[PDB]
RNA sequence: AGGA
């Protein structure tokens, strides 16, 4: 539910890296393991942040008030 | 040239690989700790909410705002509010940021680290600017709005350290390694058939000589030579996470001397 | 519950931050407490008279040796037990830097740095040597384990002369809540206050040493040799034949029923017995192939957690499943599941789990294990009530 | 090969169709 | 699944063929060949408890259909397709499990009660229970700030919406004796 | 809720002193220094440098409970040498070594082009 | 919520035990502990 | 205040039964036939192979705390390449003039058996063990 | 059995337990909040007069 | 709790500097005890971790389905391809000293659930307070401030 | 209806 700023484990800023990760997947037709790596996410702690995120905000946005 | 030596392997905007030689482990580690824990930064520490029509909670957003990295280049010429003589805060001890966003568009309206505006006086000092390392120049994505979804906040960023809260963390992970060939026997490898086969070789093996089997155990051998990598978040540049770490640790020691003097 | 004299003990207040009651780890056994979310009750006496009753009768140190079984009801447990073995091996030597911290940590240390067991090349102290700083001067303890020579070649048994370890590895037999135990002797010889202080000391040193040594456990510890796996696989195969042999024999009317048994009762006893013989044989193959570096073996060795049976089921083979002693019955007409032909008496049909947990279970194996497991959860639920009222 | 035998992996496509049609609370509703 | 002796080409073979499978997946990609379609073409059937007594089931299809005319040591030891009388086949043997057990990674590698346990704990967990949580006024409600889908999943979770609505976070974990805390 | 204030890790309390120096009774020419609002960062550092001083007979440190940011440091020196002096020196040695470290790093950092 | 809508209660000779007939109809592991164990079954 | 035993031995066997840094040595005296020796050794610090000449000495001296440096500054009572410190734990009477003494060096055990060193080897916690070559 | 053999009582507290290697065998970690609730009735005596006057 | 009947409470939280670390600069979020495994035979917990460790590096969803052809030896192969030691062990360094741990730690990501049992919602103390009417004894319940 |  909305991308976390900073990796829990190490603290690397991850808040910016979401919109791009989604583009590298759709626009660039890439696989997750590459997309993540192109965005610099090398340590598995950083990788799980972006990889295992579930952007629930998008559903909540679908309700009128 | 002097006492402990340094040899930078690779430098960048946000990562420094170097080899620390002629030191005690206890000192490389004390430096390791300081870089994580005790270098001061600037971070949002008070969020006053005027409007929120968002799907996110006032405090959920508040939490996020703290984690947004801010310019802490001139952090040394700012006071801790604790030390400052005002009722609450001021320009001597804080940076005041503002955030106003509304969904004018039919499409989802985004809220970014860039959307923050300094309303306080910066006394002509490099501080408070949200760190934008982003390709499209947006920084951290704080929120998302639909239509009449509004957001109104006033933020007071203050000087602080990681020991108080990790939002004042100037550095991300710090790589640290010594003795890639286990010549000191500071470890005992778990194996199935062969420890040498089953355990990967370090990249730092190249910067040290292999043990050579036909040699007795060097018990006299002490640990010096530390393969390290300091990674910055943005608040302070890589070199300064190293330098300010060294200075912070130095002051920390000097305080003990001064404490003994007053005694 | 509170089924014990020791399920209610008097303690010294220690006002601390955070919202939980904190208790010493050795006190965990008499209460039957663990920290998976257990809660406890505190009672404050309001009199000078009641306070005395508590300090003078129900104090934790007084409770150390228990009349229930005339032996200590508190001992060294978990981390401290696991690390006390590791610290005390012949192999284990400590350098000055750490030796000095290991010392300062004992709150009663005489301020006397003992002479190292090795004075050049390099001064080295042994685990034994520095653990002995916790053991008070006057404690004498002798123990002989399986084939302990007065030269203790295997580092077996225990020899403690005047609060100093001469030989033997310290573990569950010495430091645990055992009859001849270092603890039983410390209370009996020095006092309940001196013994209770010893708990703290052994744990402050051992814990510190282990903090810096480390200890872990992973899947690697369940993996057994390829040849040991071949050996186990063929061990089950021969047992399955031995079973089929008695199966063809009993179907050909050749079987001779045991006196006071059905012809069938006789056969099933034999089948069940070959399958169990095997589960142990194969299991015994694993515990031998595991090196002294096997973290599981290391916990089984100290006695901190685990036993042979766990190694057996995890690494080698789970075994025969039982519901009411009798192997999986025919719930369906003449078969255990619809994926079996009728009148099938084979180990696989009656619920023998040939596979190890490391290898994984088949759907039949899974469901049979499930039937068996559920039987336990029922008998705990049933008995837990019967047993409580017996006590009443 | 429109009538070639099914693979073990294929079973998921069958299961998939069962849920698409029935759902997880099928029995309550029916 | 229905298995028929009926086959011009060799043995007793499973009615559902590679063609039906892609024909279904055509309807999967659209978001005409439904579940009822299999049911009325008589490729699949509903077997109650009473009828189960009079049938013979295969666990795997391919793995338990064409007979023998090297072997991996790593895999668990499986039986055989000695039977020629097979009336039906098991769609998937993981479908023996209910909702709770279905979220357990590798349950066939755990001691049975440890699964009976976890099947009761996920009901005390926390996460997103419904997306309309902001519009509903329930007495007591717990929502996880940053839910994450598991790195280790079950093929059943697809149908359970677990990846869409999680209950946990992927913690970086060390199994270690550290401070003794 | 039973949670101490985060600043209680580094900010000295009401009438609390950084150092509390007491003489060890168990051994001659021995001292016990208590460091308030201090962790392992500075603990193990001082301890180790004291070990380098030839005239320092014993040096060890301990954090008695992790809830509290303080530590005890015990120093024992050769007769005639004061343990307070032992600490003064080991501290200066540390600063002077960090001095070289900063200098050498900056020197090296400058040489890079990135 | 899902597991609650797929729940079964057995009111009141050995019902608690996991029976062979339960294969594929009811979960082998989803049962509570205690007074309920084996009488509260899940589909 | 003096030395207690001195002789040269020859290694029969060296044994690391499960141990990685330690071995139990087996040696007989080159001089007296009646004399044999069993001893645990830190092979990492001082390795030993079979058929080695070793001068095994005991000595009471050269009892308060232990001082680390100033060893060059003081008299290094070692002309030996491996020194241990331990306790005497048993005095086994193995018939006639024959006696066996057991020494524990922090868990590293030793059994020396001879006959003549009667008026020397004392039941003392204080006994050093020196080895050269 | 409900009100005479057993009773609900005052001067009683209950919370989650956790282990501590830094506590002595005979002590118990009492959360501050709990200590600030549970009270002991001390008598004003010359030995304590000053101490008690301060806690008040 | 984990998804394997592995319940537990926090016993202490440590800051990043005090935590043990991989040379890569990685630090655990959680530290579970080696004793929680032998008696329990929760092998799947260990496999989950190893599988999820690969899944986080590869960026491909890790199938941990019940009846499948996935082997511990298979997953191990993949992890070694990623540069880590096959059985998920990693060398660690003590946070307080910086010194290498003599042991190698089974380090890797595992899914953990947050449970409804929180201390501050359970903690209770009473020392005189409401009494029932009939029995004139203390009332019942944390809510009602009972004894 | 849940907790050890
Ligand atoms: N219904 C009940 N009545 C009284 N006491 C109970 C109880 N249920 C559980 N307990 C207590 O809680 C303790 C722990 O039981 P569980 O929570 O199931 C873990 P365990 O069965 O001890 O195995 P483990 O230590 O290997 O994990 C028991 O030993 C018992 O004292
Ligand atoms: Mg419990
Ligand atoms: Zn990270
Ligand atoms: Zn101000």
């Amino acid at each position: 539910m909305i991308v976390p700023v900073r990796c829990f484990s190490c603290g690397k800023v991850v808040g910016d890296k979401w919109e791009s990760y989604l583009n590298l997947l759709q626009e660039d037709e890439l696989d997750e393991g590459t997309a993540l790596s192109r965005l610099g996410l090398k340590r598995y702690c950083c990788r799980r942040m972006i990889l295992t995120h579930v952007d629930l905000i998008e559903k909540f946005l679908r309700y009128n008030p | 040239e002097e006492g402990p030596q340094v040899k930078i392997r690779e430098a960048s905007k946000d990562n420094v690989d170097f080899i620390l030689s002629n030191v005690d482990l206890a000192m490389a580690n004390s430096l390791r700790r300081v870089m994580i824990a005790e270098i001061p930064t600037l971070a949002i520490d008070s969020v006053e909410v005027e409007t929120n029509t968002t799907v996110l909670a006032d405090e959920f957003i508040a939490h996020r705002l703290g984690l947004i990295p801010l310019q802490s280049m001139d952090i040394e010429q700012l006071e801790y509010s604790r030390d400052c003589f005002c009722e609450d805060h001021c320009d001597k001890c804080s940076v005041v940021l503002t955030l106003q966003a509304f969904g004018e568009s039919e499409s989802t309206t985004n809220v970014y680290s860039k959307d923050l505006v300094i309303v306080s006086n910066l006394m002509g000092r490099n501080i408070g600017h949200p760190i934008i390392q982003d390709k499209e120049g947006n920084g951290v994505l704080i929120c998302k709005l639909r239509k009449g979804q509004e957001l109104k906040l006033t933020c007071v960023a203050k000087k602080g350290i990681a020991k108080e809260h990790a939002k004042w963390g100037p550095a991300a992970a710090i790589e640290f390694e010594y003795d890639p060939w286990n010549k000191l026997k500071h470890t005992d490898y778990w194996y199935e058939q062969d420890s040498a086969k089953e355990w990967p070789q370090s990249k730092n093996c190249e910067y040290e000589d292999p043990p050579n089997e036909g040699d007795p155990f060097d018990y006299k051998a002490q640990a010096d030579t530390f393969y390290m990598n300091v990674e910055s978040v943005g608040s302070i540049p890589v070199d300064q996470v190293v330098v300010r770490g060294i200075d912070t640790l130095q002051k920390k020691v000097a305080s003990i001397l001064l404490a003994l003097t007053q005694m | 519950p509170s089924l014990h004299k020791m399920s209610m003990m008097a303690h010294r207040v220690k006002v601390i931050p955070y919202s939980t009651f904190r208790l010493n780890l050795s006190v965990t056994s008499p209460y039957n407490a663990d920290f998976d979310g257990d809660e406890m009750n505190l009672h404050v006496p309001q009199s000078e008279e009641t306070r005395a009753e508590l300090s003078q009768l129900c104090a934790v140190p007084l409770q150390i040796v228990s009349p229930q079984s005339n032996k200590p009801c508190m001992g060294i447990v978990q981390d401290t037990l696991c690390g006390i073995r590791k610290l005390t091996l012949r192999d284990t030597f400590i350098e000055l830097d750490q030796v000095l911290n290991m010392l300062y940590w004992v709150p009663d240390w005489d301020g006397v740095i003992p002479t190292p067991a090795i004075i050049k090349p390099k001064p080295l102290w042994s685990g034994k040597q520095i653990l002995s700083v916790a053991i008070p001067n006057g404690i004498h303890l002798q123990r002989f384990d399986e084939g302990t020579t007065l030269l203790s070649p295997k580092d077996n048994g225990m020899l403690i002369i005047d609060g100093q370890i001469i030989f033997g590895v310290v573990e569950k037999k010495t430091v645990g809540s055992s009859n001849g135990g270092l603890i039983h002797v410390v209370t009996r010889e020095k006092g309940p206050q001196v013994c209770a202080k010893l708990f703290g000391n052994i744990q402050k040193v051992v814990n510190f040493w282990l903090l810096h040594n480390g200890f872990s456990t992973g899947i690697g510890d369940t993996i057994a040799d390829g040849p040991t796996m071949r050996e186990i696989t063929e061990t089950i195969a021969e047992a399955k034949k031995k079973v089929l042999d008695v199966t063809k024999e009993a179907q050909a009317n050749l079987l001779t029923a045991k006196h006071g048994m059905t012809l069938r009762e006789s056969f099933e006893d034999n089948v069940v017995r070959f399958l169990n013989e095997a589960r142990d044989k194969a299991g015994r193959l694993a515990e031998v192939n595991l090196k002294d570096l096997n973290n599981v073996k290391q916990m089984v060795m100290a006695g901190s957690k685990g036993s042979f049976i766990n190694i057996a089921q995890m690494s080698a083979c789970v075994g025969q499943q039982s519901v009411e002693g009798k192997r999986i019955a025919f719930g369906f007409v003449d078969r255990t599941l619809p994926h079996f032909s009728k009148d099938d008496y084979s180990p696989e049909s009656k619920g023998f789990v040939e596979n190890s947990y490391l290898r994984g279970l088949t759907p039949q194996e899974f469901f049979f294990h499930a039937m068996g497991g559920r039987e336990g959860l029922i008998d705990t639920a049933v008995k837990t009530a019967e047993t409580g009222y017996i006590q009443r | 090969d429109e009538s070639a035998p099914i693979t073990a992996e294929d079973s998921w496509a069958v299961i998939s169709a069962f849920f698409r049609e029935k759902g997880l609370v099928s029995q309550q509703l029916d | 699944f229905i298995v028929e002796d009926d086959e011009s080409l060799g043995h007793k073979e499973l009615k559902v063929r590679k063609g039906h499978i892609a024909k279904l997946m055509a309807t999967e990609y659209q978001d005409e060949y439904t579940w009822s379609s299999l049911l009325n073409e008589g490729l699949v059937e509903y077997i109650d408890a009473e009828e189960e007594e009079s049938i013979l089931i295969a666990m795997q299809p391919e793995d338990l259909e064409p007979a023998e005319a090297d072997v991996d040591p790593a895999k668990r030891i499986r039986v055989s397709h000695h039977a020629t009388t097979f009336t039906h086949c098991e769609i998937h043997p993981s479908m023996i499990l209910g909702v709770a057990a279905s979220i357990i990674p590798f349950p066939d590698h755990n001691q049975s009660p440890r699964n009976t346990y976890q099947s009761a704990m996920g009901k005390q967990a926390m996460g997103v229970f419904l997306t309309n949580y902001n519009v509903r006024m329930d007495t007591m409600a717990n929502i996880l700030y940053y839910p994450q889908k598991p790195l280790g999943t079950t093929r059943a979770m697809e149908y359970l919406k677990f990846r869409e609505l999680p209950a946990g976070q992927n913690a970086i974990v060390a199994i270690a004796c550290y401070s003794g805390y | 809720m039973n949670a101490p204030d985060r600043f209680e890790l580094f900010l000295l309390g009401e009438g609390e002193s950084k150092l509390k120096i007491d003489p060890d009774t168990k051994a001659p020419n021995a001292v016990v220094i208590t460091f308030e609002k201090e962790d392992h960062t500075l603990g193990n550092l001082i301890r180790a440098e004291l070990l380098n001083d030839r005239k320092v007979l014993f040096a060890a440190y301990k954090v008695e409970h992790p809830f509290f940011a303080r530590f005890k440091l015990r120093i024992q020196t050769t007769e005639g040498y004061d343990p307070k002096d032992a600490l003064k020196n080991a501290c200066n040695s540390i600063i002077n070594k960090l001095g070289a470290l900063k200098t050498n790093f900056e020197t090296e950092w400058n040489l890079q082009t990135l | 919520t899902l597991s609650h809508l797929r729940r079964t209660n057995t009111p009141i000779a050995k019902p608690r035990q996991l029976h062979n007939t339960h294969w594929g109809l009811v979960c082998p592991a989803e049962t509570p502990e205690g007074q309920a164990c084996g009488l509260v079954k899940n589909l | 205040s003096n030395t207690l035993f001195d002789d040269i031995f020859q290694v029969s066997e060296v044994d690391p039964g499960r141990y990685n840094k330690v071995c139990r040595i087996e040696a007989a005296s080159t001089t007296q036939d009646q004399c044999k020796l069993t001893l645990d050794i830190n092979v990492e610090l001082f390795p030993v192979a079979a058929q080695d000449s070793l001068t095994v000495t005991i000595a009471s001296s050269l009892t308060r705390s232990w001082r680390p440096p100033q060893a060059g500054d003081r008299s290094l009572a070692d002309d030996y390449d491996y020194v241990m410190y331990g306790t005497a734990y048993k005095f086994e009477e193995v018939s006639k003039d024959l006696i066996a003494v057991y020494y524990s060096f922090g868990g590293l055990l030793m059994r020396l058996e001879g006959n003549y060193r009667n008026l020397n080897n004392l039941k003392q916690e204080n006994a050093y063990l020196l080895i050269r070559r | 059995r409900g009100n005479l053999m057993g009773k609900r009582v005052d001067f009683s507290a209950r919370t989650v337990i956790s282990g501590d290697p830094n506590l002595e065998l005979d002590q118990v970690g009492v959360p501050k909040s709990i200590a600030k609730t549970l009270t002991y009735p001390e008598v004003v005596t010359p030995y304590n007069i000053d101490r008690l006057t301060q806690l008040v | 709790a984990s998804r394997h009947g592995q319940k537990g409470t926090i016993g202490i939280t440590y800051r990043r500097e005090d935590m043990p670390f991989t040379a890569e600069g990685i630090v655990p979020d959680l530290i579970i005890n080696p004793h929680a495994i032998p008696s329990r035979m929760t092998v799947a917990h260990l496999i989950e971790c190893l599988l999820s460790k690969v899944a986080a590096l590869s960026g491909n969803e890790g199938d941990a389905s019940p009846f499948t052809d996935i082997t511990v030896e298979g997953i191990s192969k993949l992890l070694r391809e990623h540069g880590y030691q096959s059985r998920g062990f990693e060398v660690m360094y003590n946070g307080h000293t910086g010194k290498k741990l003599m042991a190698q730690i089974f380090f890797g990501p595992t899914y953990y659930q947050r449970l409804r049992h929180m201390v501050d919602d359970k903690i209770h103390a009473r020392a005189r307070g409401p009494m029932q009417v009939l029995t004139r004894q203390p009332v019942e319940g944390r809510s009602r401030d009972g004894g």
